[PDB]
């Protein structure tokens, strides 16, 4: 289970955010800020795999906003990577050529999406039309 | 003993550099803005910064911070008094100080950071001399700076000779949360736009305590200004020998004397303020002022700001004289009056609510700052008794000036 | 910018 | 790009050649490696027109380091410009040949230099003046070689006290690098002359005045007196380090004057008000004024005795000027203004900044030790404090309740029945082990300090090695004092610390504990429970030899850190 | 007229000492 | 009501931090004015301003009970954004979610399928204790339902309910059970995850759902065999998250069982061979593959393929395999140890590479590999990355040759050399944690003193500012002093040691500024025992003991207030006490 999600931008400002475990608001936000540290302070061949506090932090951003995630050392590594590409990939065809600037203003639907493909850390939906088709009739009810 | 003077900005971009030693690499700048971002988060920033054997020293501008470098055990002293030099003549020839002239005026910024320090020995930092040697839109330097007169341009001539002065007053009371007051201290300031033909010598004359007992008046209103700071152009021998206030005054505004003596007078207006903040449910201001200041004079635009809470929203202000609003930017009541006749007493009943969720962190008790100016009021009774002004060819000079009194850090703890 | 350029430019 | 800009640059036309310089420097200036392009931008030096001149300079001197052997086609161009009939051309060049960082170039430099010393332009013998000393930190040797130094020396006798100033600038900082061999020091006579010119220096050079007398040792009060009646003028000047140069000095000078004399009194009287002012500064500077106070304050405590109003931090204070404030109010706090002081701590303590209201207790602490008088003042609010419920606050009115009960704990009885019940919760190793070395040491006025340290052993084994040996230690008091009620618990103790305890320091002591306790209980009360000596506070004050040190190095950097100047340079 | 007091003229000297 | 896009263009609009702060606040206070008048027309507005605010890093605290407001309303938009800030600014130690529970449990029988689903997936994000032990009763009513698109959510709501409350397990026994037929993928990786969360919380459920293990091969199988299919199959790999928790089942199954074993061994050397590894889907199949044949009892032509297919990934280039092979490894350490052997140069080579993770992970099989046989030749390795290793690895590279050698250490003299010089490297990098240790290693054994006495003298004279070598030096000078120093009652020859030259480094290490109060406290101990363990240097410590009784710490002025009382009334029974202290494991 994925314990906490974190779509931060190249400058350091967060897109998104959604953390499976409960912390402290003071706390949560000094685990981002160590969190956003690390991955600026990592280079382009570093694996995009991070042991941080005992947890697989992976690293993969495919523009300048970067993604970010939380699992405990009990999954393969490449099931993170693999769940990252294909919720961006929905993301883009619920959206169509989605870019930065539709990610702040169209926040919404993304956290919207996230809740009905993965809850709780784990994955809700393997299937890529599915969801989106589901996401599709959700905002078709108004 | 700066190495290098650079101006950075609020992204970390070095909007311009100029080395003035060269022993110092100029790579060291971009660790500069992590270990102030780390000083920052940690609570140990300070201006002074230490890259390893390199210092950086520099303060924050409106937009950039001016961060000089430096490795030796420099005066820090001296590279604050030149910061200061380069962002007062930056503020006299340029209107803002921001990235939009930094990137347009580099060809006149360059030549005025060249010439001003050299080998990290600044020379000149008059803004009036410089301009007639270094312009945007070259002859050869003035002798203003080559002669002992480096603040008055010779040759100046104007068809009338008319010098604008302004005593202004700064109010500055500490009061502490029981009423009482703390820190009082009121500083003069002595601001005179000379307009004169030629070099004048101006030959100050006021009514000083030391300077009547001296004389032997001793005994009327005197003024007791505990530090007396003159201007350049003011002579310290002159001063200093028996109480003399000769110097030849600028050209343009400038600071000639800024007295700071402490006053034991009742504040000019007493504020009286009551919190009654319900638990989570409401809260009331009671706040009344009473002006104790002088009848005949009116406080124009007193702003006597009351920090109400952070979250409070929905609220009702009863108040008797003056539009009060509450603005969220600054999380406070601002108790805005326009004209305070003196001996005036102004009484506000307040009414906000509250939300039922407690905060998470405490929110601290800010000060309540009056912003009262009063015009044509001098609190601590100085009076200029004459200025000499004297020059070669002779003229009728038409010297005026006027008094401001205003608030300074006139700040109430609260409670 | 850097901005508007698409996540993966499908 | 490149291939274009360097066509407009070899182009005949000077409104082409304008331009490209002003897109060279600009490219320069945001960050664009235009040092390739250093020898088709020398061809395009020598032009009539001084706006194109300067930024070839310029980029010259940002591009010698990069391209010495590039630089090579300059010195001609440097020499020429070197006689030009403006004043400010020749200035120019003088700041460019000493700004240009090449070995090979400023061995030929030394003529044009010689021949620009002694320029009649008071800006062209400033430029020449500060060329030889850039010269001289480039190259020492050279410059020594040249001759210079005789030349520097007779600027100082010449007319121009901008150039005077210029000079002695140089020279300072000629003999600053300097071994202190051939020493450019001088008699009375010249220290009257430059005090002449004092009063005729602009603001920069008020500084380079004043710092030569910093070195100069006074021999007789006559000299001494004269010299103070010479710097109190200076007081008077609206720039700070004007200001601070002539405080300074001031001081240096009261090493040789005589306290007997009235000089010395008004010398006192007529430096408060200056503190007072510079404390006025910019916030920037009030680090640096705080800092200044502290090294004179620890030498002459007299002067700003009553100057405690001031030293209030306001609310909208920097952060780095409040934390020297209460370093101020400490040390400038006294018995007259103590009431004052506990008011001013009693505000500070309502902040939200946990580094502030940790400053503030220690602060509290410090003044509450240096003064007895006070010692019932500083109890009641460290206990307001504690029952104002906060962890941070709790924490330091414990460690500050422990530190007082070290040094006065004659008369502190009264006090630990309230600390008996104050919220014992708290996990900080600082309070808990403060906590439980009061109960061990004032285990006579609480009747269940049995029980109280009940609470603390269930970890005993795993909370820490300084809160496991101060629990040993109280408990092993509290046998020796009381073993009816402890009998028991000091067993315990001993079983948990001697073979379920691995730590070295901490095994050694149960083993010891237990070996007093089975030998003879009743000389472990004289033994344990003996009364330990007074405590020795830390004093603040510095050693006298890095204060008179420290007297000399004001307004630099050795000042505002409080180390000495060889060890913090590199 | 001008916000925070009217300038007033300013005398030459004191007259009264000379 | 301003819009959501024109509070995000005023957000962005917003340079310095402070004007951003001001815009936030002035934001903030018009959403606390409508809160405050119960607006319920533009309330989604206001709460995706406030949720926006939250989110760059304002406080929301205020708007706690619009959002509990909101998600008891009857509009769809009003409902999400409740949910959506119940989810976001909602925990559970917010303690307000305890009057959720009745919304939740009015909005879970809703007829609509999104509002129920919400609530689902709001339940599951920010379950509680208690909130689930009041809503235990209706997850387990819809996990029976036949709604693939709730069965789903069900079976997310119900995992989410066993791990907050591991108790609550034994109800959905009897729901879960005849739920591997499900057609649908997202159905079937639902009931795999839930099976297998199940398996790992109680053993008990193992052997109930052990039974089952014909129809997981059959559905993988099944699955490998389907390798085309429009939905699920990415990069070629048909269903990859099903398959991934097919294998963690497979591996999470039968991992101390042979019948188990032995079922899935036929499906495990089919996709060991049968997948393609060129995309990321198949490297991370086969590393589950190979974590799951090495986690259970498979046959040894599968523990030989899965060597052969690590052995293959540690040589790819690409940072994420090396890593993932590198996991692998570390996994297979104690299992198949003789066969990890064969990577001894790729893991040497791998903590020279220029990866954070990869060199971490090359220590960690490093340090996992050493034997009692290449002990003695991984030790010069393992100093030289000790000496060479990155500032955050150095403590962790002394740390794990500390345990290496207190471990598998071939001979006491080696370990205590291997000991002394990673104490005289380490510096400041070695932990105070590892001091205890040291001394107790040190206590036990009674045979290498005077050698190691020699060598702590040595090494405590050059420098003191290393705390644990300090502290170390300084127990084994109270420990041995008699053995430091032998004949040295009286003025002798020349020699290393004096009797008067610890006692000098000890009074400087006690006055010495690079002191912490712990290496003082062990120093004034040394000094203390040496009075009675040392005869030639008497009446010297008792002076600074009585002058050290007045320091500053009130545990060290207690130490030498004792000492000096124990020094000038207990001269006699000082040795009465000074025994040694008693070597345990």
């Amino acid at each position: 289970m994925i314990h906490f999600i974190l779509l931060f931008s190249r400058q350091g400002k967060l897109r998104l955010q959604k953390w499976y475990i409960t912390l402290p608001d003071k706390e949560r936000k000094k685990i981002t800020r160590e969190i956003v540290q690390i991955i600026l302070s990592r280079g382009h061949r570093t694996s995009s795999f991070v042991d941080w506090k005992e947890l697989k932090l992976v690293y993969k951003r495919y523009a300048s906003l970067y993604f970010c995630c939380a699992i405990e050392n009990q999954d393969n590594e490449l099931l993170t990577l693999e769940i990252v590409h294909r919720y961006v990939e929905l993301l883009d065809k619920y959206f169509g050529n989605v870019c930065e600037l539709d990610i702040i203003f169209n926040f919404e639907k993304a956290y919207f999406i996230l809740d009905e493909f993965i809850i709780g850390g784990e994955i809700q939906e393997t299937s890529k039309k599915i969801a989106v088709k589901a996401i599709e009739d959700s905002d078709m009810l108004q | 003993s700066a190495s290098a003077v650079y101006v950075l900005d609020l992204k970390g971009k070095v909007l311009i550099c100029r080395n003035y030693r060269g022993d110092v690499d100029m790579s060291e700048v971009e660790h500069f803005m992590p270990i102030l971002m780390e000083k920052e988060e940690e609570g140990m920033l300070s201006p002074i910064l230490a890259h390893g054997g390199v210092r950086f020293m520099w303060i924050k501008h409106n937009n950039l911070y001016l961060v000089a470098t430096s490795k030796k055990n420099a005066c820090v002293s001296l590279v604050f008094s030149f910061l200061y030099k380069v962002v007062q003549v930056f503020s006299e020839y340029f209107k803002e100080l921001e990235e939009e002239s930094i990137r347009d005026n580099f060809v006149i910024i360059y030549e005025l950071l060249d010439e001003l320090m050299d080998f990290g020995y600044p020379q000149t930092t008059d803004s009036k001399i410089l301009q007639e040697y270094i312009t945007q839109e070259a002859p050869r330097p003035p002798a203003t700076v080559t002669n002992a007169v480096s603040w008055r341009s010779e040759g100046i001539k104007y068809r009338k000779n008319e010098v604008f002065l302004d005593v202004i007053e700064a109010v500055n009371l500490l009061v502490s949360a029981n009423g009482n007051v703390l820190r009082s201290e009121i500083v003069g300031s002595i601001k005179m736009r000379v307009f004169l033909s030629g070099m004048p010598e101006l030959r100050l004359g006021l009514n000083d305590k030391v300077l009547f007992d001296n004389t032997g008046r001793g005994k009327s209103k005197s003024v007791e200004l505990e530090d007396v700071k003159f201007h350049q152009c003011v002579r310290l021998s002159r001063f200093e020998n028996d109480r003399t206030i000769s110097f030849i005054p600028p050209d343009g505004e400038f600071e000639l004397m800024s007295y700071r003596l402490n006053t034991h007078v009742k504040p000019l207006i007493w504020i009286e303020s009551v919190i009654e903040k319900h638990s989570h449910s409401r809260i009331e201001y009671m706040v009344k002022a009473k002006s104790q200041f002088k009848r005949r004079s009116t406080a124009n635009n007193v702003e006597i700001h009351i920090p109400v809470p952070n979250d409070a929203d929905s609220p009702k202000f009863k108040t008797t004289v003056g539009s009060v609003k509450w603005v969220p930017e600054n999380s406070e009541i601002v108790w805005s009056v326009k004209s305070f006749p003196g001996g005036k007493e102004y009484l506000m009943r307040a009414h906000f609510g509250l939300p039922s969720v407690e905060a998470e962190d405490k929110e601290g008790k800010p000060p309540i700052s009056v912003k009262f100016e009063i015009p044509y009021f001098t609190t601590s009774g100085i009076q200029v008794r004459y200025l000499k002004i004297i020059e070669k060819s002779g003229y009728q000079a038409l010297p005026w000036v006027r008094y401001i009194t205003q608030n300074g850090d006139y700040q109430l703890r609260t409670q | 910018k850097g901005e508007n350029t698409s996540l993966l430019h499908p | 790009e490149i291939f274009e800009l360097k066509a407009e640059l070899n182009s005949d036309k000077k409104e082409k050649k304008k331009e490209a310089v002003k897109k060279v420097i600009a490219s320069m200036t945001v960050g664009k490696d235009v040092s390739a392009l250093f020898p088709d931008v020398v061809n395009c030096m020598q032009t009539d027109n001084l706006e194109l001149k300067k930024l070839v300079y310029l980029y010259l001197m940002n591009y010698a380091k990069s391209q010495p052997d590039m630089a090579i086609m300059a010195v001609n161009t440097f020499v020429k410009d070197c006689e030009d009939p403006n004043p400010l051309i020749r200035a120019l060049a003088v700041r460019t040949m000493g700004c240009i960082r090449v070995d090979k170039i400023t061995e030929y430099l030394c003529e044009p230099l010689r021949k620009c010393l002694k320029d009649e332009d008071p800006y062209v013998r400033k430029t020449a003046a500060v060329c030889v000393a850039k010269l001289h930190d480039i190259n020492a040797q050279l410059v020594e070689d040249q001759g210079f130094l005789d030349t520097l020396k007779d600027l100082i006798s010449d007319s121009n006290p901008m150039v005077v100033a210029n000079a002695v600038a140089a020279l300072s900082e000629i003999a600053e690098s300097h071994p202190s061999s051939n020493l450019l020091d001088l008699n009375p006579q010249s220290i009257n002359k430059l005090l002449t010119a004092l009063n005729e220096c602009t603001e920069w050079g008020q500084i380079f005045i004043l710092d030569c007398l910093a070195n100069y040792m006074p021999k007789d009060d006559r000299e001494a007196q004269s010299i103070c009646e010479r710097v109190t003028p200076r007081l008077s000047h609206a720039n700070s380090a004007v200001v601070l140069s002539a405080v300074k000095v001031l001081m240096k000078f009261m090493e040789m004057l005589s306290k007997d004399l009235d000089y010395y009194g008004t010398l006192l009287k007529k430096l408060a008000p200056p503190l007072v002012t510079l404390l006025s500064a910019e916030p920037e500077l009030q680090y640096v004024a705080l800092r200044n106070i502290n090294l004179i304050v620890q030498k002459r405590p007299e002067i700003l005795k009553h100057e405690m109003k001031v030293f209030f931090v306001k609310y909208n204070d920097p952060i780095y000027v409040k934390l020297e404030k209460l370093d101020i109010m400490i040390r400038l706090a006294s018995q007259a203004n103590i009431a004052q002081v506990l008011a001013e701590l009693r505000e500070y303590a309502t902040e939200v900044d946990v580094d502030f209201v940790r400053k503030a207790v220690r602060a509290i602490g410090r003044c509450a030790i240096k003064v007895e008088q006070s010692a019932e003042r500083c109890v009641s609010t460290l206990l307001d404090l504690i029952q104002t419920k906060v962890n941070y606050v709790v924490q330091e009115a414990i460690v500050v309740i422990k530190d007082i009960f070290r040094k006065y704990p004659n008369k502190y009885e009264s006090v630990i029945a309230t600390l008996c019940e104050n919220l014992d919760s708290l996990d900080e190793p600082e309070a808990r082990a403060a906590m439980i070395w009061i109960v061990g040491e004032y285990a006579e006025r609480i009747d269940n300090a049995d029980e109280l340290l009940e609470s603390f052993l269930e970890g005993f084994h795993d909370k820490s090695t300084q809160v496991q040996l101060q629990l040993l230690t109280a408990i092993v008091k509290l046998f020796l004092k009381k073993p009816t009620e402890t009998q028991e618990l000091v067993q315990q103790v001993l079983s948990l610390a001697t073979q379920d305890s691995d730590n070295p320091d901490l095994r050694d002591r149960g083993y010891i504990y237990w070996r007093l306790l089975s030998t003879d209980p009743v000389a472990a009360k004289e033994v344990v429970l003996a009364e330990k000596p007074l405590i020795s506070e830390e004093t603040d004050l510095i050693e006298p030899t890095l204060l008179d040190e420290l007297i000399c190095y004001i307004g630099t950097l050795a000042s505002v850190y409080h180390k000495p100047p060889s060890a913090f340079v590199e | 007229d001008r916000k925070g007091g009217s300038y007033s003229q300013a005398a030459g000297s004191d007259s009264a000492q000379s | 009501p301003i819009r959501l896009r024109e509070l995000i263009r005023t957000i962005r609009t917003a340079r310095t931090q402070a004007e951003e702060r001001e815009m936030i606040q002035k934001e903030c206070a018009a959403i606390r004015s409508s809160f405050r008048e119960e607006d319920n027309t533009y309330r989604c507005r206001n709460v995706a301003k406030l949720l926006y605010m939250h989110m760059l890093g304002y406080p929301a605290h205020f708007g706690q009970l619009e959002c509990l407001k909101l998600i008891a309303s009857q509009k769809f938009t009003d409902k999400r954004i409740g949910y959506l800030g119940a989810m976001l600014l909602l925990d559970e130690r917010q303690d307000v979610h305890l009057l959720m529970t009745n919304c939740i449990k009015n909005d879970l029988n809703h007829s609509t399928q999104f509002v129920q689903g919400l609530a689902l997936c709001t339940l599951g994000c920010m379950g509680s204790s208690e909130m689930c032990r009041d809503l235990a009763g209706e997850v387990e009513k819809l996990l029976k339902t036949s709604n693939s698109y709730l069965r789903k959510k069900a079976a997310l709501c119900a995992v989410h309910v066993i791990r907050k409350v591991p108790e609550l397990m034994e109800m959905f026994l009897p729901a879960t059970k005849n739920l591997l037929n499900e057609k649908n993928h997202g159905v079937l990786h639902t009931s795999v995850v839930l099976l297998t969360e199940m398996c790992e919380r109680s053993p008990d459920m193992l052997a109930h759902f052990r039974k089952l293990v014909p129809q997981l091969v059959r559905i993988l199988k099944n699955l490998i065999m389907s390798g085309y299919s429009p939905e699920h199959d990415v990069s070629g790999i048909s269903d990859p998250f099903l398959q991934v928790r097919i294998l963690r089942l497979l591996r999470i199954l039968g991992r101390n069982d042979d019948d188990s074993s032995e079922a899935m061994n036929d499906i495990l050397a089919q996709v060991a061979t049968n997948t393609e590894t060129s995309k990321n889907v198949g490297n991370a199949i086969l590393y589950e593959t190979v974590l799951t044949i090495m986690d259970i009892k498979s046959e040894s032509g599968l523990r030989v393929l899965a060597i052969n297919i690590l052995g293959r990934f540690l040589l790819n280039n690409d940072k994420n395999i090396r890593y993932v092979a590198l996991t692998s490894l570390l996994k297979t350490v104690q299992t198949d140890h003789n066969a990890v052997q064969r990577h001894r140069s790729t893991i040497v080579d791998c903590l020279k590479d220029l990866d954070v993770s990869i060199k971490r992970r090359a220590m960690e099989l490093s340090f996992a590999l050493v034997n009692g046989n290449n002990i003695r030749g991984m030790m010069k390795e393992l100093l030289y990355f000790l000496d060479s290793c990155e500032p955050e690895f150095k403590a962790d590279c002394a740390s794990g040759i500390f345990l290496a050698a207190e471990k598998y250490a071939p001979s006491k003299r080696w370990h205590i050399d291997t000991i002394m010089r990673v104490l005289t490297t380490a510096g400041s990098y070695v932990r105070d944690d590892a001091v205890p240790n040291l001394i107790q290693l040190i206590t036990n054994s009674v045979e290498m003193h005077a050698y190691t006495v020699q060598r702590l003298y040595k090494a405590i004279l050059g420098d003191y500012s290393q705390q644990p070598l300090v502290q170390v030096a300084a127990w084994c000078i109270g420990e041995y002093g008699d053995l430091l120093v032998s004949g040295q009652c009286e003025e002798e020859e020349p020699i290393q040691v004096t009797e008067d030259e610890v006692l000098d480094i000890l009074e400087s290490v006690l006055i010495s500024n690079m002191s912490t109060s712990v290496t003082r406290g062990y120093a004034l101990t040394a000094i203390m025992k040496l009075s009675t363990r040392f005869t030639c240097t008497v009446n010297r410590i008792k002076k600074v003991v009585s002058i050290y009784g007045s320091s500053i710490d009130v545990e060290l002025q207690q130490r030498a207030v004792e000492y000096n009382a124990l020094f000038k009334k207990y001269d006699h029974m000082r040795s009465a006490l000074l025994e040694r202290m008693p070597v345990m494991e």
